[PDB]
């Protein structure tokens, strides 16, 4: 596994970050959110449980379990009012962790100086993450 | 028993003094505010629930649309001090978001002209002192209830809005849910 997501996180991950900057610079609070319902499951679901020892490959699919869930619908949900507006929502410019887990967005959404895609891929890269190992 | 903190309301963590009593941020370019006052009024609606002459205030913000944005608060802030809001809100809403027909400070200034507001008299207060005072009024305001998204709401300044804690399905229900929760606040 690791290497067939880090191989392809890395390719999508800076698949966004490549040209983030190149990209001059798109608004977006969704955002870092999104690529965090990215980073938050990648990074710690090669690292997660089919990590560093393979005899335990069960915290993932937990890892998995929260993941690109979110991933989905931080999507999906996104997506769904980019024509189809609704009153009880907002449009924001901003940054937020409700228990101080604060670097979080003074590195990823500022060292970063198409939903299309995503939307799908975000719940691509899910049911075939949970039929293989479920 | 029933009316709770994180539910209808999130009470503010760091409070802010001198505040109007009620207080509504927007653009004009979140459809989402659009839909908040054009499609549901909830502001006139809001209004009315309210206690004897307590004061409804709502200003407009910044981030989205850099250069306009101001302008268009500006241009806002005129129509605060001739108090002629009522009469504006909706040609701009309008002239912005779904007519798709501004561009410019003038564009604006046009409607003012076509509003019913003169030309003239709708520059001789957007270079005054009194509307620069109010830009900053708002601009300051925003940044004291630490804002980070728009349309939204905020009792004495005491307490901003969670509209997650009511309906989604029914709006003629929601709505009263929703100045209900501003009542409650405003004897509090
Ligand atoms: C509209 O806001 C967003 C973007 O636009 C700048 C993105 O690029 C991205 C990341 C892009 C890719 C291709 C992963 C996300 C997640 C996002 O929410
Ligand atoms: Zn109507």
């Amino acid at each position: 596994a690791w290497l067939l997501m880090a191989f392809t996180a890395l390719a999508l991950e800076l698949t966004a970050l490549w040209f983030q900057h190149v990209m001059l610079l798109k608004p977006c609070v969704l955002c870092i959110y999104e690529r965090v319902a990215l980073f938050g499951v990648l990074g710690a679901a090669l690292i997660g449980a089919i990590a560093p020892k393979t005899p335990l490959r069960y915290v993932a699919m937990v890892i998995w379990l929260y993941s690109a869930f979110r991933g989905v619908q931080l999507t999906y949900e996104h997506t769904m009012l980019q024509l189809y507006p609704s009153p009880f929502a907002t449009c924001d410019f901003m940054v937020r962790f409700p228990e101080w887990l604060p670097l979080d967005k003074w590195v990823p959404q500022v060292f970063v100086a198409m939903p299309q895609w995503l939307l799908g891929i975000f719940i691509a890269y899910l049911i075939v993450a949970v039929l293989v190992v479920i | 028993a029933q009316y709770e903190d994180g539910k209808q309301y999130t009470t503010l963590e760091k409070p802010v003094a001198g505040a109007p009593q009620v207080l509504e941020f927007f653009s004009f370019f979140c459809p989402h505010a659009y839909q908040f006052e054009e499609v549901l009024h909830i502001s006139d609606n809001v209004k009315k629930k309210l206690p004897e002459g307590v004061k409804m205030t709502k200003y407009h913000v910044n981030f989205m649309g850099g250069d306009l944005g101001k302008d268009l608060t500006q241009a806002w802030a005129v129509a605060m001090a001739l108090g002629v809001e009522d009469k504006v809100t909706v040609p701009l809403f309008e002239g912005v978001q779904k007519t798709q027909t501004i561009r410019s400070a003038s564009d604006i200034r046009d409607v003012f002209i076509n509003a019913g507001i003169k030309g003239e008299e709708y520059d001789a207060a957007w270079n005054s002192f009194v509307v620069k005072s109010l830009v900053a009024q708002q601009e300051k305001a925003a940044a004291d209830v630490q804002l980070r998204g728009v349309p939204a709401m905020f009792v004495n300044g005491k307490y901003q809005l969670n509209p997650q804690g009511m309906d989604t399905s029914n709006m003629d229900v929601f709505v009263q849910q929703y100045a209900d929760t501003v009542k409650y606040l405003s004897e509090k």
